[PDB]
């Protein structure tokens, strides 16, 4: 009954109205302050006696009167994108180990990744830097994003993924200096690791000038480029980026700094395409009788995305038979059968290094 | 009275639009159901001037026509919104009709290695035959079509299923 | 988040109030049942039944799925010329699941001003997530699909990375296993390589002409509607048809009661069909010359 009245005497905190967001550009004096407000206009206000003058600074994010215009309280920083980025959930630990292939291609990116947060100390006695990127591309085979998500998980401490959609922002192609933001905030939180798919979009070569957002990409690239040829340290923090094709990448990423690393991924190896067909038998419920060589030699080239394809197709068939236990037997037919389409929808596979 | 003495073209063509709409109630009494539309095409003489016939011809409410090279247009994704709006118009318009002349210049068929090129031209003959090929109504507003060759094989290829009644000029015998 | 409600100058949130946006943009189309059904189409039976699978046996069979271990498939292929008529058979299925069906179009995601498309698809499956289980159909994903080859750039380019955002979507992504998408294209002439996955792309069935068989059997289930002559041989008809497609079957069989118009019958008669065949095909016409 009388929490009620505790709400309703809130409300009469309620009747005190919000101020308006500002950053802090300079103070001519003690009694001047030039403050700006995120919509564009500049004022030369005062301040109150409860801040101090050293702890306001220049490029401070401070809340200005809805009249006088003056600072009242502020705020370190805020970012509304972000926690978007931040709440990514990739399973596995056992995912992680379910991979398979390439194993060589893991054991590079495990250290890459990890060795330079465990161990900074290895990488100052000897004085090689530290890579601060690295390239992950496809799919001449695939697993590019998997694997590198199942280091987000694996590694624990902080992930940040970017989808390549967030880079037009319509009108006003601000989002450029949302990397700058990005990398702020990547600065604050580090260590961290940042994901770039499909970067093909956001950073292809300009070549045959046209139309009109072909530019403003162009001017995305010169924040990527310019942060990391810095005037900046981003030994801390980590990115991954991955493509269709690195045609389009220009001399600016192909160069290193930028992208130190390339990794490009393979067609599973016959006797690593046994290992990713053993992940994908255990949930699978088969006959007592199993063979999976004769699926390895029937199955060449393949994905390892068609691989998983193939075999629930092979269990996608059993449901016809209606049998709770599947033979292999059946299982070859529809492996053979099926994937064999796949090799007549395959066309255009080729791609380029 | 401007007809240059083609018969069983004319009278083909008659029956397909003015018909139906001149007496609604005999079609869906004997129905079966009326075709969608027809395509016009061949020689020079005569070009266009069909359709003037329709013009003066006209029972009740007037009909809208359409000029083809307006689809394609600088700034991709105009002509997007473009062929979409007309429709909506045409199904408030009741019956009204459509037609869009030289469709060859928005029917450039098909692909080529590179570089588009035709996707902006694909877009603009794909969303046509997209928005044609809907359900809903659709589209009670019939049809009209009328270019110079036959070509490209793609709007060809896609007509036969939606539209019906080719033919070809004749001419003067 | 957004749409909270505040008043003129108070700058008080009094309420949060959902859900996202907008217009069109937040509902593509409501479609609420086609009027087909399966039982229009002939000569499918074989190939009906490996569309009808991947979109009925998720549904229902998910007891089942949990015991066996398996995937269900998502994203299938149907893809072929005119017809085939793969849409309405479709879309018709779709009645019978009574699942959410989402009218879109491929050239949809082509819009005058950037990032609409990509905004457009998160926004098409978000409510996709709301009304789940539901249906995505769209068409000519060929013309939208199409990365060309040298850069830069394509036109296309902002709806590659919008179609390679949908593919990514399906794989950072493992709740987008949920309302199934079908896609279908024309011609396979330009195919996205990245599209070979159980939640992309997997079942894919080539659709040639109709048999004779079928072509038969499509027209009269067309015309079981119209005033028929009981004189037909159905026989003529089907060896009658090469390179025809069953929508030309119904092309033919408006054009038999174009002529009765003129006839006068108020039934329709077996030469009138082989009339109407030959009428719009083969094309025209020149003359029955120098063969004598
Ligand atoms: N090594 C692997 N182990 C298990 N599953 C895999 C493996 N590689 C691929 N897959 C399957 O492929 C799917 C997508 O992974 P991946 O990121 O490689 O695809 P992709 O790189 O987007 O393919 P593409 O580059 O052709 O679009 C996953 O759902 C996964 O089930
Ligand atoms: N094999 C077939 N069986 C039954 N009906 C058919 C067949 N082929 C064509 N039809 C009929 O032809 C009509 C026209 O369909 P059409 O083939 O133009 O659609 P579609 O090709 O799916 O359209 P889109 O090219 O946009 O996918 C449909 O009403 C359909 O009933």
């Amino acid at each position: 009954t009388k929490q009620y009245e505790k709400s309703e005497n809130d409300l009469k905190a309620l009747q005190s109205v919000g101020q308006i967001v500002g950053e802090v550009l300079k103070q001519l004096t003690e009694e001047k302050f030039i403050v700006k407000a995120t919509n564009g206009p500049r004022y030369v206000v005062g301040c109150r006696r409860q801040l101090d003058k050293s702890k306001l600074k220049p490029g401070t994010r401070v809340a200005l009167d809805m009249t006088t215009l003056t600072i009242m309280r502020y705020l370190p920083r805020e970012v509304d994108p972000l926690v978007y980025n931040m709440s990514h959930e990739d399973p596995g630990n056992v995912s992680y180990s379910e991979i398979g292939g390439l194993s060589e291609q893991i054991r590079e990116l495990r250290e890459v990744i990890e060795l330079p947060l465990t161990n900074p100390e290895l990488f100052q006695r000897v004085g090689i830097i530290p890579p601060k990127g690295c390239l992950l591309y496809g799919p001449p085979g695939t697993g590019k994003t998997l694997l590198a998500r199942a280091v987000a998980s694996q590694l624990d401490c902080n992930f940040l993924k970017v989808v390549s959609s967030s880079i037009v922002d319509k009108y006003i192609g601000e989002s450029a200096r949302l990397i700058r933001e990005m990398f702020n905030y990547a600065r604050d939180h580090q260590p961290c690791i940042i994901f770039m798919d499909e970067i093909d979009a956001i950073g292809g070569r300009r070549f045959s000038e046209g139309t009109s957002a072909d530019r403003e990409i162009q001017r995305t690239l010169m924040e990527l480029l310019n942060q990391m040829d810095g005037f900046d340290t981003l030994h801390r923090v980590k990115m991954i980026m991955a493509t269709n094709r690195p045609d389009t990448l220009d001399p600016a990423l192909l160069r290193p700094g930028r992208l130190d690393r390339k990794i490009h991924i393979d067609l599973p190896n016959e006797q690593a395409r046994l290992d990713i067909l053993k992940i994908h038998a255990g949930p699978i419920t088969k006959h007592g009788e199993i063979d999976y060589e004769a699926i390895v030699k029937l199955s060449d080239g393949f994905n390892g995305a068609d691989l998983r394809n193939v075999c629930t197709e092979a269990g996608m068939f059993a449901i016809r038979a209606d049998h709770d236990f599947v033979v292999q037997e059946d299982f070859m037919k529809a492996v053979r059968k099926v994937a064999d389409s796949k090799k007549l929808e395959s066309k255009l596979d080729y791609k380029p290094v | 009275s401007d007809v240059g003495g083609c018969k069983e073209q004319i009278e083909k063509l008659r029956e397909v639009v003015e018909t139906p709409l001149l007496h609604p109630e005999r079609f869906v009494n004997l129905g079966i159901e009326p075709p969608k539309g027809v395509l016009l095409f061949g020689p020079p003489g005569t070009g266009k001037t069909l359709c003037a016939r329709a013009v003066a011809n006209r029972t009740d409410a007037c009909f809208i026509r359409v000029i083809g090279s307006e689809l394609v247009q600088k700034y991709v994704g105009e002509g997007a919104r473009m062929v979409r709006e007309l429709f909506e118009m045409a199904r408030t318009k009741k019956a009204c009709l459509i037609f869009f002349d030289e469709i060859d210049a928005i029917g450039g068929a098909r692909f080529d290695d590179g570089a588009g090129g035709d996707n902006e031209v694909q877009r603009t003959m794909l969303e046509l035959i997209n928005q044609l090929d809907g359900f809903d109504p659709r589209g009670n507003i019939k049809v009209l079509m009328a270019t110079n060759r036959p070509d490209t094989l793609d709007p060809a290829l896609m007509r036969p299923g939606r539209l019906d009644r080719k033919i070809e000029f004749s001419l003067p015998d | 988040g957004d749409l909270v409600g505040v008043n003129k100058d108070s700058y008080l949130i009094l309420e949060t109030l959902p859900t996202e946006y907008d217009s069109r943009v937040k509902a593509m189309e409501v479609d609420e049942r086609p009027t087909e059904q399966y039982s229009d189409i002939g000569g499918l039976d074989k190939q009906i039944q490996e569309l009808v699978e991947a979109i009925v046996l998720p549904m229902n069979h998910k007891e089942k799925f949990e015991n066996l271990g398996i995937q269900p498939p998502k994203g299938v292929l149907m893809y072929g010329p005119p017809g085939t008529g793969k849409t309405l058979l479709a879309r018709a299925c779709a009645a019978q699941t009574k699942a959410t069906f989402l009218k879109l179009a491929g050239p949809q995601l082509v819009q005058m001003f950037i990032g609409d498309g990509a905004k457009l698809v998160r926004d098409a499956f978000a409510l996709a997530k709301e009304k789940a289980p539901s249906i995505i159909f769209i068409d000519e994903l060929d013309a939208i699909g199409t990365k060309r080859f040298d850069s830069e750039k394509a036109g296309d380019r902002e709806v590659q990375r919008t179609m390679l955002e949908l593919l990514n979507q399906l794989d950072g992504f493992q709740p987008n296993t949920q309302v199934k998408v079908i896609a279908a294209t024309n011609r396979v002439d330009i195919l996205d390589p990245a599209l070979l996955r159980s939640g992309r792309l997997d079942r894919k069935i080539e659709f040639p002409m109709p048999n004779e068989e079928a072509r038969a059997r499509i027209m009269q289930i067309h015309s079981r509607k119209m005033n028929v002559s009981p004189d037909v041989n159905y026989e003529e008809l089907a060896r009658c048809t090469d390179d025809f497609n069953g929508a030309q079957c119904k092309a033919v069989c408006v054009e038999a009661g174009m002529i009765a118009l003129r006839r006068g019958a108020t039934e329709l008669t077996h030469e009138d069909y082989m009339e109407g065949i030959l009428e719009v095909q083969a094309k025209k016409k020149a003359n029955l010359q120098y063969y004598a």
